[PDB]
């Protein structure tokens, strides 16, 4: 509620924003593997089972 | 600016993907990975509107 | 009313809504995404591990 | 009575069944406490994650 | 008596194919799986 | 789970089914080479002795649309870059002319039924339907 | 970290289909099952 | 190499593979320390069982 | 004899041999080789001395 | 001369064994893992030259 307050207030608002480009010649470096990486995504799965 | 992300996948696990579910999954990270950076483009869109 | 394109802003953290305009120009726009690079996947592995 | 006007039926014709579900995650975990859903339909993307 | 026995409801065993009874089980018939949709 | 069932094409895989039930069933057995020359790429799947399951479609997946389909797309490519030169589009379009001709008051390539066959309804049928 | 990881070793697990890694396994692929000779 | 002429086989489409065998038993209990079997290599048939 | 198939143990330790039984039904057999996976060729170079 | 004797005594078995995927899976370092480095093998070629 806090948050939606000062959000409503103007006071602190939404923003997303991409990386400074200085990263764009030391990635094409890593191209993967670094101390500076890109992060990571994938997903797991689930099952259930039901008695007759 | 940059936008970027990396899928970090084994071998054995498509493998058993495909021969269980009939699934390879590597198509899938790579769905799932570009569907998130479309995603995180259009709320910067809509956020950056609202923001300003 | 055959005027306004309404979309669901699915996100609202409140309840809220932003009209408007977009002309038939790209420069008649207000906000501007030049994306000069998108979405270009990258593949490979790490042969000291030899994962994908 | 209503029979199964509303209801799936996966008609168990061995008992005992299965059925199988996956969730798309992010946060270089699948497997994890703090792991987050990426498809999740009540929260937005974590545009950050990708970018600054 | 000859008898199927049942399981304990414990998903673990019923993954398993595992009953009370007489005879054990292959697994679970697969009942299909759900993923969910990707937003517009 | 993902059962290749094709639904929408089943209906045509059944012809399929009972063709491949042929190979089976008739002798065509005991040949040293894979009995092909020319037209489909074959990929391996389990196949050890009785090893084809649906799977099988799935190691064909796996195995392709990388070796082979890269070299198609380089081909097709070319091909269509050559036919938009000078004087390829030439040759070709006189080839073309040459072999798939129209005429007025003419047939157009046709079903010539000339030879013996089980019968004439059977022919007027066939030439129905190669119409 | 899509890891395909294991199982313990453990018919339990295994028939199961459960493992330490991204995924579960709907089953150990059935091979038929053994009857014993009725003799003469 | 003796490849496997001396073997079964059973070629995979699993990770992972079961067999199950049916015993024939008696006494009135199919699980216990002590139930007998009617068939096996190496044992006669408990002729007192279905006699005197 | 016509009888025994005849292999051998170019290994052997010392003076031996082995005597056993395999049936027509490959399930039946004391010994289960079930391959899933074999020869997965793997190949690259390493990024920082370029040594396949 | 004591191994021989040991193993007809049977108290010694010849064995060999494969891996855990759990253990293959992660050789090299991979995914935070480490001190798994993979067995390996090359060859040498020698030389010898004679007396006409």
């Amino acid at each position: 509620a806090e948050i939606k307050k000062q959000m409503e207030a103007g006071a602190l608002v939404e923003i997303a924003e991409g990386m400074a480009t200085s990263i764009a010649e030391l990635q094409e470096g890593f191209n993967g593997s670094t101390d500076n990486p890109w992060n990571e995504m994938g997903f797991r799965i689930d099952k259930q089972v039901i008695e007759a | 600016k940059s936008r970027q992300l990396k899928a970090a996948y084994s071998i054995e696990l498509a493998q058993d993907l495909r021969a269980v579910h009939g699934m390879d999954a590597d198509a899938e990270l790579s769905g799932i990975l570009a569907t998130e950076i479309m995603l995180e483009i259009n709320r910067e869109v809509v956020d950056w509107i609202n923001y300003s | 009313g055959g005027k306004y394109r309404v979309y669901i802003d699915q996100y609202a953290k409140q309840d809220y809504f932003t009209v408007g305009y977009k002309g038939p120009n790209e420069m008649d726009a207000g906000i501007y995404y030049a994306p000069y690079v998108a979405l270009t996947p990258l593949r490979g592995s790490d042969p000291k591990n030899f994962q994908p | 009575l209503i029979a199964f006007d509303i209801c799936g039926v996966q008609p168990m014709n061995s008992p005992t069944g299965q059925v199988f579900a996956l969730r798309a995650v992010y946060g270089k975990d699948p497997v994890a406490a703090g792991a987050k859903e990426a498809f999740h339909p009540m929260y937005g993307p974590d545009a950050m994650f990708s970018g600054q | 008596a000859e008898i199927g026995g049942d399981h304990g409801y414990n998903a673990t065993n019923i993954a398993a194919g595992q009953t009370s009874g007489a005879v054990t089980q292959i697994g679970p018939a697969v009942m299909g799986m759900v993923r969910r949709a990707i937003p517009n | 789970m993902k059962f290749n069932v094709l639904s929408l094409f089943a209906p045509w895989a059944k012809m399929d089914e009972r063709n491949f039930k042929d190979q089976e069933k008739e002798d065509l057995v005991s040949i040293t080479a894979p009995k092909l020359d020319d037209g489909a790429r074959e990929f391996e799947v389990s196949s050890n002795e009785a090893a084809s399951p649906y799977n099988a479609a799935f190691q064909t997946i796996f195995g392709s649309y990388e070796p082979g389909m890269k070299t198609t797309r380089e081909l097709i490519d070319t091909y269509r870059n050559l036919m938009n030169n000078y004087e390829v589009d030439n040759a070709v379009s006189e080839i073309v002319s040459d072999a798939i001709v129209y005429e007025d008051d003419t047939e157009v390539v046709a079903l010539n039924l000339d030879k013996s066959k089980f019968s004439p309804k059977i022919k007027n049928m066939m030439l129905d339907e190669f119409s």
